[PDB]
């Protein structure tokens, strides 16, 4: 029954800003946190950072911090990524993903999103 | 008792004058003073307390000023109503005692 | 100007009694801040 | 000056008082919150008024202050929910100006006291256990 | 509560010394009659 | 709506005992304290004590104790004064006037009654 | 002479017995205090009984002995209330005469009492802000 | 690894979780306990979860733990009500589980505490009157 719906994909020129959604079903969404991650067209997963739906607190990877934000709002159960400052390096999947977080502590990704396609380009 | 002395006892004015009325205390009160006006025959009323604050209602013309044991009522601008007699009393410590009493005739 | 009689809704011959009145729920709990620290 | 004690204002009385003399009074507030068509008018608010004394009690209690007018606790004031100073507070205004003024807030102040009530208990659960 | 009077020879005014409470009494049959009780409880003495 | 109401004029013989009443109205009859004044005539005011109507203490001055008794019924809201042992120097009007009262400390008399009369005289 | 403990004497069983060995006896009375014609004698008859022990509860909560059955406070004992010394109180007579006693001093102490704990909470209050 | 603080898992989130676990959420469980064929039945219902609110109130303050979430006692724990260790009850165990366990030991546990606390009662009473 978890599962992660985002919305569609989004293409934009460089210099813009891109907000990508997140919404949970089947289990209660202030009760895990949510990590952002990406994977560009070819390459591997690359960690943006992850946030707590309950206290709103926030991690941003040291090389996105200024760059990146998140928020969630709990009446309707989503999560969005704010990216902005977008180039033609940002291309690629974004994944909104369930943590385990068993013993309050980071366990593993098992639920994930579709994956929302962001492209960038002149 | 603490004695509690006014001047003059009786004065004469003309409205539009101004009045100014001294208490004077054989012993020290800081601000625990009040004065009141009474006219003939009627209950009195209250004009300051605290020697420095106006009662609610009174006329913004009335004022006093005074710690220790001299104090002074000012009556800014006087008025046809304003002729009454005139009290000065103490709290600070018991019993409590009034003035003897100041008189305003008009002139 | 003119000003004819009228009712017929009998909520204004109450309204005219319970003009100066109201009703109130008192909220006793409430929260400041203080030096005290427990 | 003199004087010769306290005296009795009513049950609202000191509504109109500043927060140090209306905190002097709250007992008086405290102990009036218990107590076919008239006689149902009666029976339904009763229950009523029960449930809202009970909400308070517990809402009280579940932040260890039960039992207690006056109660301070761990939570520290986040100077967010309100900037004014102690002594234009305590000494210059009432508690219905401070009701309307923080009246956003009051959620979140209810469930930090609840969780540091919660970690109280457990604190003092593992002390007694050594 | 309800304080029932067990002693015997009571004549249902007065100062009862033998006194117990009960969650609630015998049960009592509502028996409609006039001039002679029926189907009612018997003195455990005498005639009272 | 602050006042306060008192009895009749009394006209005693030297040695009897006189009641002077004072009610009430518009304000807690418990939430401030009650001075007992006198002025004689032609003279100033003369002051007998106060009494606090909440706890029924009272006190009088040095010059009238063992004299003059101050009780309060407060189901009616009022106030008696009683004067015994008249003697021809306590002719005048008697009032019950409303201290501030601010801070639980006398700052002073705002609200008066209309002023008893009483006269002593064989 | 030999004992083999305590005994149970029932819901009231402690009623003909003196003081001492009724305040053993305190929880059996005060667990017992909660729990078409026929049917709607119930719900009304259970809302008094309930507005019958949050008043005893609130009674007792704002005097600072919430939560006790016993309980200490700092109003001194008023001699003009009772003359008797304990003595012939706790070990010579019963509750039921006591209550007869002094049913004229009620209200009063419990006002004192009230009183006595909101100063004992402003007491607290400033002690725990030094 | 790395934490970013605790969650919340609901009402009854933490229904499936251990009980060290599940302990840490007891006041999200307790919070949530107070709150014309359709009208009346809303009257009774909530007369009865007053009552049963009111009741296991009163228990708790009979044992001297009112106000309190997590309460120690004075009552030595029977073995024979249990004989698990608390390295399998505390970390490999639910509350469901415990009440299924010890579903026959209730009343008597409940009534050694009660005893207890009149017995604690009694004691600070004497220590006091010292
Ligand atoms: C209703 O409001 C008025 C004014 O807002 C209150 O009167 C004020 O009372 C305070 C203390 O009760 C007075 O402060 C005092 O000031 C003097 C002189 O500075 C000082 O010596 C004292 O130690 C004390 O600090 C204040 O002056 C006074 N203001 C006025 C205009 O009278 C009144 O108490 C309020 N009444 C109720 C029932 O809340
Ligand atoms: C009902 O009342 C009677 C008396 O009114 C109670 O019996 C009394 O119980 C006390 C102590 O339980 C006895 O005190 C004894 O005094 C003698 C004096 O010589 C002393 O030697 C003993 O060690 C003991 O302290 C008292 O004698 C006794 N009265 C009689 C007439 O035997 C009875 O306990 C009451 N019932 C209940 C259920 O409380
Ligand atoms: C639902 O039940 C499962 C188990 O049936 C719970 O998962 C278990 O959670 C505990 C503690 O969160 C895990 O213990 C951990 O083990 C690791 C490895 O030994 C250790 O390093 C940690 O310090 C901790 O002791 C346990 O491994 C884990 N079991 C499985 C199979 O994943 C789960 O938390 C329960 N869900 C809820 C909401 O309570
Ligand atoms: C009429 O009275 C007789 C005698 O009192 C009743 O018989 C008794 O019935 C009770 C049943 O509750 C028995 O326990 C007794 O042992 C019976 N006693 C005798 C002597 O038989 C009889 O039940 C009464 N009948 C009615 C209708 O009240
Ligand atoms: C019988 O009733 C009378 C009525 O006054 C009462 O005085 C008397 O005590 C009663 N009998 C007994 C044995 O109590």
């Amino acid at each position: 029954q978890k599962v992660l719906v985002q919305s569609g994909a989004e293409v934009k020129k460089p210099g813009a800003s891109v907000k990508v959604s997140c919404r949970a079903f089947g289990y209660t969404f202030t009760g895990n946190p949510l990590h952002w991650v990406r994977q560009a067209p070819g390459q591997g997963l690359e960690w943006l950072g992850w946030i707590n739906p309950h206290s709103g607190d926030t991690f941003t990877s040291q090389k996105f911090q200024g760059r990146v934000y998140m928020t969630r709002d709990k009446s309707i159960n989503t999560a969005f990524l704010d990216v902005t400052r977008l180039t033609s390096d940002d291309t690629g999947i974004y994944y909104c993903a369930r943590d385990k977080y068993y013993g309050n502590e980071a366990v593993g990704m098992d639920v994930w999103g579709q994956g929302t396609s962001v492209t960038v380009s002149s | 008792d603490i004695q509690l002395t006014q001047s003059p006892s009786f004065l004469s004015a003309s409205v539009g004058d101004k009045v100014t009325i001294t208490c004077r205390a054989s012993q020290g009160v800081r601000n625990e003073l009040a004065w009141y006006q009474q006219k003939p025959g009627k209950a009195p009323n209250l004009l300051i307390y605290y020697a420095s604050t106006l009662q609610s209602g009174v006329p913004s013309r009335f004022s006093a000023t005074g710690s220790g044991t001299h104090f002074t009522l000012t009556v800014s601008s006087l008025q046809p109503e304003d002729f009454a007699t005139y009290f000065c009393q103490h709290m600070s410590s018991y019993p409590l005692t009034f003035g003897g009493g100041t008189k305003v005739e008009i002139k | 100007e003119t000003f004819r009689p009228g009712g017929g809704d009998m909520r204004d011959n109450w309204r005219s009694e319970l003009y100066k009145y109201k009703v109130v729920k008192i909220e006793p709990l409430g929260v400041a801040p203080t030096r005290c620290k427990r | 000056a003199v004087g010769i004690g306290a005296v009795f204002l009513g049950f609202l009385g000191a509504a109109g008082s500043t927060m140090g003399a209306a905190s002097m009074t709250l007992t008086v507030q405290a102990r009036n919150l218990l107590s076919t068509v008239w006689g149902i008018k009666q029976l339904q608010a009763r229950v009523l008024a029960v449930e809202r004394y009970l909400r308070d009690q517990q809402l009280l209690g579940i932040w260890g202050c039960s039992g207690k007018l006056i109660c301070c606790t761990n939570v520290p004031w986040n100077s967010s929910w309100s900037n004014r100073n102690l002594s234009e507070i305590w000494d210059n205004m009432t508690w219905l100006q401070w009701d309307k003024e923080i009246s956003n807030y009051t959620q979140i102040i209810y469930g930090l006291l609840e969780e540091s009530q919660n970690q109280q208990e457990k604190n003092e659960q593992d002390l007694l256990a050594l | 509560a309800i304080l029932k009077c067990k002693d015997k020879k009571f004549n249902g005014t007065g100062p009862c010394p033998s006194v117990s409470t009960v969650q609630c009494t015998h049960g009592i049959k509502p028996v409609v009659s006039t001039q002679l009780l029926l189907n009612g409880s018997l003195a455990e003495e005498e005639v009272m």
